[PDB]
């Protein structure tokens, strides 16, 4: 019936929400490691 | 002077294809993420 079928989809939408957010903290982990890389890789610099 | 050489190849090669390997991973993640952004499939209760 109708009602299961769009009941099942918005269950599935309710992980769907939870791993684009996984996602996205992953994006901002990663941009915060390469970041951090930048910044220590630019004193190095100075320092030599 | 070859010890030298070897060594800087070695630390440019394993870097560089770390760097390489963790960046091709994250561009696939992020194609994945756009896929299953595309790839929804709540719109089934249409049956219901």
């Amino acid at each position: 019936d109708p009602e299961k079928v769009l009941e099942q989809a918005v269950i599935d939408m309710q992980e769907d929400l939870v791993q684009l957010r996984q996602a996205v903290a992953r994006t901002i982990a990663e941009e915060k490691r390469t970041e951090q890389r930048l910044n220590q890789d630019t004193q190095e610099a100075k320092k030599w | 002077r070859n010890l030298a050489a070897l060594e800087a190849k070695i630390s440019e090669a394993k870097t560089k294809k770390n760097m390489l390997q963790a960046r091709a991973k994250a561009a696939k993640a992020n194609a994945e993420l756009q896929q299953t952004l595309g790839g929804l499939g709540t719109s089934s209760a249409t049956s219901a």
